[PDB]
């Protein structure tokens, strides 16, 4: 209350808010368990050279993928519209 | 100049406090590099004899030419935006008051930029272009024989664009060059920060700084390919679309958005001459907020009641320039001036004791 | 509002003064221990609160930020300073230029000026 | 923490391989100079012994 | 760089070339201070932005609030200015 | 006193994901042949812009052979004459200005290569004004040669209402109407204007989308670092573990 | 510098279907612009009505001055927003 | 950064003992500066679109535009003279010994150069002009579709022209950098001296050795000046000054005279490619020297007789280039190229002991 003045203070709601303060709680270490699994770290980014290829390598791959699948989204969106959806016919 | 670089750069201690405002100044320093390189590359497909045509085959003929003039035309845009906006936050937080060897640096920088955008403007050659060179020259037409010097003709021709393309091509580069003055000063002359005082909490920039500047850059880049490729805003005026025709004036003669604070001014007052003074003196008058006090303080953290009042009065005459003419206008325009005028002399003075 | 920006941070008036300042670092040369200490500890409590955007409890807000603490040394700093001013420096010296480090034209510091890196 | 890095890294360097090769694209012979460099001989109406010439 | 006083260091080692900077930005600390700290590899490194969200906004808008004054009268300016400029129009052409 | 602002009529392109609408553009081509081409120039259109775009090779070459462009020199410094290949541009009726003036009562019809975006309002203003033509206001007399168009700075142009009903007829069998025309030449003149339109906004989209993911990545990467400053506990005269 | 405003699609309303245009008794098919211009008239009538009141005040002058031009402008604006909704329904 | 230029140019320590040679770096730096600020001033008024007309245009239009043209054309011829000279010097005195940085950096400015001017050439837009690039763009023709991005076009064209361009306006400023590497080494690695051993008679270089080289950029300028304006050495081919014709070539094919030496390289020897290998290999065999010495001296002050040869063989190479493409002069010039290359033999190989 008091917003707006010199008497401005947090309301109650907010010190409620920051008296959360989830201390031991961890409801995404399942995430980061499962992900560990990849071995991502072991194989690739713990090498400074094999973290070089895999920025290198998934760039590539996820460039060309990355194109591919908007291209699609395109296509389906323009349905009808394009060029090619629409053979051309010769005036007699 | 690798221990220099570490010095600067990596070793380069900086407070922790600073707020995203202080990533503007990053921001210029990227973007002033992509607008030098698309520049150079585009002028390798260029046509200076014909402006005009040299835009339509750069966009229809070359591959992937669009991206360069779209991005040349809008990133200079951005580089006003954000100018503009870090002049702002240093007017705010009054950086001006101890760091005013920056403040010099930087507005080193401004004018430079102001005479960069405004050629470039007139490389485009359509109607805009032809026209607003054509008025704003015939303000220094009281100096004898000044005019035929810099035009090169009688007219706009040409000959003036073959010789403004020089100085759009070096000014750049000698304006990079101050940065790195600016650069020097910053380092040396240690950053404000949001508190006044100086206080125990820097940290490395390249682990921290960098990292979150980054972040703020990236955020800036999802705004500008929006606009870059489906012009969400209208930054670009159409009529500069139109062929030159010296004998017929177009709809309206106005600068690019970044121009229209000071073209207002010039068709605000009277006399022509007093226009081009009241432009000198919103630029140059800055330059000397803090001179005059006498008390042991920055006028920082303050309700900054003159400050908001300020930055709408820019935006205002900003509004009054796109509007025609208008005698109703005018008027108003005036008393803004006005209106300015006295808070830049609530900034300047100093105070009495009671 | 500014007494309220000031308890917020927990901080004085007087420890709002900008040390770049040099009546503010001539006097800051000269406080005793007792109070520069205090001083550091609110400064720096008033900057870790400010930069994670928090304020103080209500409950350490009650008091007067507006004691002037400092005026006795920025007193005496200033008549140092004004004797310093007129006893020495009361004509425009001329000195060889840009020479050990210094332009020659006043600065005491090497490497202070950007003609003199 | 090093796949969030990583990710940086990588759509970083799509980003600046696809502006290097757009960039030098451009000094390829352009649309307009692709379309003349090909010239079509309709060797239809010739008679035998004319010779014509083509530039 | 800071005062003469902070930056005025106890060792007797050179300052290294890369660290010039460094150095300069030095202070005095008075009194001593325990700084402690956890690497950010075993720490929740988005929930402060929650906890915090809700006093963060607060304060910015109570901040901001002064200016509503000032903005609703540049406001009231643009109204008027925007009408006057229509019965001008008006007054000196339609019929 | 400045011109009436066009509306925001609902071209299909107008939206982030969507491309110009090639049978409109087809039928827009038509219109500018067959009804503008006779006043209007296209100076920087050419024909091999359109193939593979709007039109098949084949026909393009059949529509660039149906004119006559002036040639030359030949061996004797001769200007001769042949028809259209790709490579010209669109013909001009007049030979220059001056002409053009002269058959127009002293107006010239400007070229209608970037008018699609030379005007406030864009591909908006030119649907607004071929559908512009009112009869004049009251109090308001036009002398010979000057029509009433809302849009048209001033009110008064010297183009004929150039669309009617019937005027052509369309080769998909799109029913011909003036506002059919309207809407397919402003189409197809916006896509003049800017050929590269749809790989712009297609590479656009790319990019976009990318620079989405490239924000959450360095957003991580900088809570990451940031949460070693943000949650450090300095004491003075306390301790805590 | 271009024709148009990128926007979403969903703040962009073309036409969801196809609505043929009427034809006349001849065979000929109507215009669809000139079948809206009444309705259309009629949602701008507070602005007709201004128009309409300015044309009969300039008739009532002993001397020839006087234009409606202003008020049909703003007839015509208002007008012209209304087909341009509904417009492109009838329009392939 | 005026303490820097007093350290590098007030209190500046050198030998008292050099000789006029030493002042030949200077003459180099002050040429290099005038070239580049004649450059700039002529593009203001030069057409890109037609290098014919527009040198046409300078020298009759422009008021004292004939300055600029003949200045900038034979002050090149100038900069290879002065700089091929500050070669001869270093290798007769063998300053790439000890001081093989500052000799790397030369190097670079030398392959810089080389390009510099080649393309400069091609700006004429005359008949030598277009051939000369046509024959030289051919040696990479065995690369596939690199001719083709290079070129813009399938011959060459004014779209060759504007991007060779670019490279003219900004390469030269390049240059001056690396200069800043190359004054940096000689600062830090002391210079050498008439003498082989280093001797305590160094003088401070403002007040003595600048009022030195003053009295020879001077004495170069009184030569400079004759034939700038009465051109008494025929330093230009007459043949540029024809209009351009792609179907006809011209009586001969030949560039400026600082090519000749390895326009006849290639001329000489049958296989296209191996005449471009020898060309790599005279300039890039000369960085390495002394490396296979081993023995504690610097081979300087002897006779110096394989230096002469060198220098001889030089200019009889540059002779046979002047010379048709007769089957006697092709023998003789082989002979010299082998000669040339049992010459650098000599000076690579280390001596075994008796
Ligand atoms: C200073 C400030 C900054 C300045 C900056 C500069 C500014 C300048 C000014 C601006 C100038 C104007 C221009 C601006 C442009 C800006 C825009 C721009 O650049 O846009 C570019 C671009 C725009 O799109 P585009 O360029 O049109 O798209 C192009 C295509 O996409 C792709 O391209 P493409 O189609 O052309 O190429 C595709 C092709 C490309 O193909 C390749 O490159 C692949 C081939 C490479 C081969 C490499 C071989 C290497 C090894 C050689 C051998 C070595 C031997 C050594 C032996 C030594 C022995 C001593 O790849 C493929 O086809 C893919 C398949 C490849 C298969 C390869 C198989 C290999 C087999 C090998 C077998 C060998 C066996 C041999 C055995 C025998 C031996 C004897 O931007 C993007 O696309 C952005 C992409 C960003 C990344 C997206 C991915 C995000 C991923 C998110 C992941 C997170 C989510 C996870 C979800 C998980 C769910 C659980
Ligand atoms: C209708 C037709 C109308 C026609 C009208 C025609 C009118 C013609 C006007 C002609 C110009 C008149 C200018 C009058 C200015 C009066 C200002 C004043 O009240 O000064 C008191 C003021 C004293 O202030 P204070 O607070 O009592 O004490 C100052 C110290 O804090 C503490 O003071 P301290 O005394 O305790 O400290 C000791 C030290 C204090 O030393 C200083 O205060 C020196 C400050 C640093 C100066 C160097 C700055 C760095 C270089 C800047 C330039 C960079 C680029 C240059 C090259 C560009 C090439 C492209 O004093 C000395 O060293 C005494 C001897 C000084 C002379 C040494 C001679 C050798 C060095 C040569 C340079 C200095 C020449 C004298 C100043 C010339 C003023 C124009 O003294 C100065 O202003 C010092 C001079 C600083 C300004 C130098 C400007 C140079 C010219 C730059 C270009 C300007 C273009 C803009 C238009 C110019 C036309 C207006
Ligand atoms: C109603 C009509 C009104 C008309 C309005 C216009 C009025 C006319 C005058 C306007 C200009 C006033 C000039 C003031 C000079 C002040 C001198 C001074 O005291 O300096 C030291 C002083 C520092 O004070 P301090 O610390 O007390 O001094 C003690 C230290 O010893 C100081 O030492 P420090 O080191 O600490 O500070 C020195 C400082 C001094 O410098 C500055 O701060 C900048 C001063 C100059 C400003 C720029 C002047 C530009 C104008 C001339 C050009 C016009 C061209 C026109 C052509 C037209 C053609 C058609 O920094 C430097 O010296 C930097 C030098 C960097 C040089 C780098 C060069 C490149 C590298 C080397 C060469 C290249 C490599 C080799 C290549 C070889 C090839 C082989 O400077 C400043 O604080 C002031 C800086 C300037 C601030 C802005 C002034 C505004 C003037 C008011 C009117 C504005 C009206 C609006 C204009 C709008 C334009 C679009
Ligand atoms: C008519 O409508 C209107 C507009 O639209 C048309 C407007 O834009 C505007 C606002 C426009 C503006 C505020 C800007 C207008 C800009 C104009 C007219 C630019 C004209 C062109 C020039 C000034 C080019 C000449 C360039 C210069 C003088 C250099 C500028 C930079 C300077 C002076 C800063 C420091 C100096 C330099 C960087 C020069 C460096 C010099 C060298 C390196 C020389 C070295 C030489 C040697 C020998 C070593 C108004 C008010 C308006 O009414
Ligand atoms: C046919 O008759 C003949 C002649 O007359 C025609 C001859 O002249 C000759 C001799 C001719 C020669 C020896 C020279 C010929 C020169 C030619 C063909 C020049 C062709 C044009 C070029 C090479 C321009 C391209 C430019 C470059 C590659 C730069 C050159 C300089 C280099 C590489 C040195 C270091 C690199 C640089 C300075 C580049 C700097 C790069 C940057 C600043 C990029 C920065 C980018 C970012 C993103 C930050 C012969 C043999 C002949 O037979
Ligand atoms: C076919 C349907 C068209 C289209 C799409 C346009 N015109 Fe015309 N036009 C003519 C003249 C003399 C002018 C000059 C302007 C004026 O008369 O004062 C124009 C102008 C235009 C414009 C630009 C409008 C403006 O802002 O200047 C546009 C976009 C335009 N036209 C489109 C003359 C003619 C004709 C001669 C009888 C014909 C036929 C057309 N125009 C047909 C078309
Ligand atoms: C801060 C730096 C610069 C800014 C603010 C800027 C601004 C602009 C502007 C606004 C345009 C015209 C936009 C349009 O056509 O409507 C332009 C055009 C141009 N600029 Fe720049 N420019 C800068 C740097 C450069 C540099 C360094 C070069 C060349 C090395 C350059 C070369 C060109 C060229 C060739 C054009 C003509 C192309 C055009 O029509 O856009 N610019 N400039
Ligand atoms: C080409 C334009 C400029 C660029 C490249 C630029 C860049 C920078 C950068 C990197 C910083 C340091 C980090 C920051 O505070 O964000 C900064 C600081 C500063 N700049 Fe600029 N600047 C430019 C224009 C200007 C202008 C026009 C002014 C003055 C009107 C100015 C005044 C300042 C000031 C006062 C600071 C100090 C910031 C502080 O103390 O916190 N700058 N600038
Ligand atoms: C070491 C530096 C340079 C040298 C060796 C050099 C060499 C030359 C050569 C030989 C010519 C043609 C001479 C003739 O026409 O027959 C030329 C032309 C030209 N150069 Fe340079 N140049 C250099 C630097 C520059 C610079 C820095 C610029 C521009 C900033 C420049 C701009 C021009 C222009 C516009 C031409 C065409 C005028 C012409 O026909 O001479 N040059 N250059
Ligand atoms: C743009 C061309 C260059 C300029 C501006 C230049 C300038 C200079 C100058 C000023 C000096 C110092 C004074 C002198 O000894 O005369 C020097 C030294 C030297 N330069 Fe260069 N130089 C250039 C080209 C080269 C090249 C191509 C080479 C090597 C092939 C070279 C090798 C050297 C060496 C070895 C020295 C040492 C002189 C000594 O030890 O006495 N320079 N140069």
């Amino acid at each position: 209350s008091g917003f707006g003045t010199s008497y401005a203070h947090d309301p109650k709601w907010i010190e409620d808010w920051m008296a959360r303060k989830r201390v031991g709680v961890d409801r995404m270490d399942w995430f980061f368990r499962a992900f560990n699994r990849l071995r991502l770290y072991e194989l690739f980014f713990k090498s400074t050279p094999r973290f070089y290829a895999f920025m290198v390598i998934g760039g590539l791959l996820g460039s060309y993928y990355w194109s591919r699948f908007w291209e699609q989204y395109w296509i389906r969106v323009n349905k009808g519209r394009l060029y090619k959806d629409v053979p051309y016919v010769y005036p007699p | 100049f690798i221990l220099i670089i570490k010095d600067n750069i990596i070793l380069y201690n900086i407070n922790d406090s600073i707020n995203y405002l202080w990533n503007i100044g990053y921001i210029i320093m990227v973007v002033m590099i992509v607008q030098v390189i698309t520049g150079i590359i585009i002028n390798l497909y260029m046509n200076i004899n014909n402006g005009y045509k040299g835009i339509i085959y750069i966009i229809k003929e070359i591959y992937y030419g669009y991206i360069l003039r779209y991005i040349h035309n809008n990133n200079s845009t951005l580089i006003y935006v954000v100018v503009y906006l870090h002049i702002i936050r240093n007017l705010y937080y009054k950086t001006y008051y101890y760091n005013i060897l920056i403040w010099y640096s930087g507005m080193i920088m401004l004018y430079q930029l102001i005479i960069i955008g405004f050629i470039g403007y007139i490389l485009g050659w359509g109607q805009l272009s032809y026209w607003g060179i054509t008025v704003i020259i015939n303000l220094i037409s009281g100096i004898p024989y000044l005019i035929l010097l810099i035009s090169g003709n009688y007219y706009i021709t040409i000959v003036t664009i073959k010789r403004l393309y020089i100085v759009h091509f070096i000014l750049p580069i000698i304006l990079i060059y101050v940065e790195i003055i600016h650069v020097y000063y910053i380092h040396y002359l240690i950053n404000n920060n949001i508190v006044e005082y100086n206080v125990n909490n820097k940290i490395i920039f390249n682990n921290y700084i960098l990292v979150k500047d980054n972040n703020g850059i990236i955020f800036i880049l999802n705004i500008f390919i929006l606009e870059l490729n489906n012009n969400i805003f209208i930054i670009a005026d159409n009529d500069n679309l139109i062929e030159i025709n010296i004998l017929v004036t177009p709809i309206h003669i106005i600068p690019e958005w970044y121009y229209l604070y000071w073209y207002s001014i010039l068709k605000l007052l009277p006399n022509k001459y007093s226009g081009l003074y009241i432009v000198v003196n919103s630029i140059s008058i800055i330059n000397i907020l803090s001179e005059y006090k006498i008390v042991i303080s920055e006028y920082k953290n303050y309700k900054n009641i003159i400050w908001y009042n300020q930055i709408i009065q820019y935006i205002s005459m900003i509004y009054i320039g796109i509007q025609l003419p208008i005698i109703e206008y005018i008027n108003y325009g005036r008393y803004i001036i006005i209106f300015n005028i006295l808070l830049l002399i609530m900034y300047l003075y100093p105070k009495k004791k009671k | 509002a500014l007494v309220a920006r000031y308890r917020g941070m927990g901080i004085m008036a007087d420890d709002a003064m900008n040390d770049k300042d040099m009546i503010v670092e001539r006097a800051l040369d000269i406080i005793p221990e007792d109070i520069r200490i205090q001083r550091y500890r609110r400064m720096m409590r008033g900057a870790v609160l400010a930069g994670r955007k928090l304020h103080l409890p209500l409950e350490l807000q009650n008091y007067d930020p507006m004691v002037p603490y400092m005026a006795p040394y920025i007193e005496e700093a200033k008549f140092q300073m004004q004797e310093e001013q007129e006893l020495l420096a009361y004509h425009p010296w001329d000195r060889r230029l840009y020479t050990a480090g210094v332009s020659g034209f006043g600065e005491t510091s090497m490497h202070s000026t950007f003609l003199t890196m | 923490h090093y796949f969030a890095t990583g990710m940086f890294g990588l759509i970083g360097l799509a980003f600046l391989r696809g502006t290097v090769v757009k960039v030098v694209h451009g000094l390829w012979p352009a649309r307009d100079a692709i379309a003349a460099g090909v010239i079509e001989v309709d060797l239809r109406g010739i008679q035998p012994g004319q010779n014509f010439v083509v530039k | 760089p800071n005062t003469k006083r902070d930056i005025r260091r106890l060792g007797s080692y050179p300052v290294p070339p890369e660290s010039k900077n460094f150095w300069r930005g030095r202070f005095q600390v008075p009194g001593g201070q325990i700084q402690q700290g956890v690497s950010p590899m075993q720490q929740k490194i988005f929930f402060q932005w929650w906890w915090n969200l809700p006093t963060r906004y607060f304060w910015r808008f109570t901040k901001w609030s002064d200016f509503l004054i000032p903005s609703l009268m540049w406001y009231t300016g643009f109204l008027m200015c925007k009408n006057d400029v229509e019965e001008g129009t008006r007054s000196r052409y339609w019929y | 006193k400045d011109p009436p602002s066009p509306p925001d009529w609902p071209f299909w392109f107008k939206a982030f994901s969507h491309c110009h609408d090639i049978p409109s553009c087809r039928r827009g081509y038509e219109v500018y042949r067959q009804v503008c081409a006779t006043c209007h120039a296209a100076r920087f259109v050419c024909f091999r812009h359109m193939v593979n775009t709007i039109y098949p090779e084949n026909r393009v070459k059949q529509l660039a052979a149906s004119f006559d462009y002036e040639d030359g020199p030949n061996d004797r410094g001769e200007m001769f004459t042949r028809p259209g290949n790709l490579l010209d541009p669109f013909p001009s009726p007049y030979p220059n200005e001056e002409a053009a003036r002269f058959a127009n009562q002293g107006a010239s019809p400007p070229d209608l290569s970037q008018q699609a975006a030379a005007h406030h309002g864009g591909c908006d203003y030119i649907m607004s004004l071929l559908t512009g033509y009112r009869d004049p206001p009251a109090g308001v007399s036009l002398r010979s040669g000057l029509y009433y168009n809302t849009y048209f700075p001033g009110g008064a142009i010297s183009m004929p209402p150039p669309l009617n009903d019937g005027a052509i007829e369309y080769e998909d069998g799109t029913p011909a109407v003036a506002s059919q025309m309207a809407k397919d030449v402003s189409q197809f003149l916006t896509w003049a204007q800017d050929p590269q339109h749809d790989e712009r906004k297609l590479i656009g989209l790319k990019m976009s989308t990318a620079a989405l993911v490239w924000l959450f990545s360095i957003s991580v990467w900088n809570r990451h670092v940031w949460t070693m400053i943000k949650t450090r506990r300095i004491d003075f005269t306390k301790t805590v573990y | 510098a271009r024709a148009y405003c990128g926007r979403f699609a969903f703040m962009l309303d073309y036409p969801k279907s196809y609505h043929p245009p009427r034809k006349n008794e001849d065979g000929d098919y109507v215009d669809p612009r000139t079948d809206m211009l009444p309705k259309c008239a009629a949602e701008c009538s507070e602005w007709l009505t201004e128009y309409n009141a300015c044309v009969q005040r300039i008739k009532m002058r002993t001397d020839g001055r006087g234009n409606c031009q202003g008020q049909y402008e703003e007839f015509a604006m208002c007008q012209d927003h209304c087909i341009a909704h509904e417009l492109f329904h009838y329009l392939k």
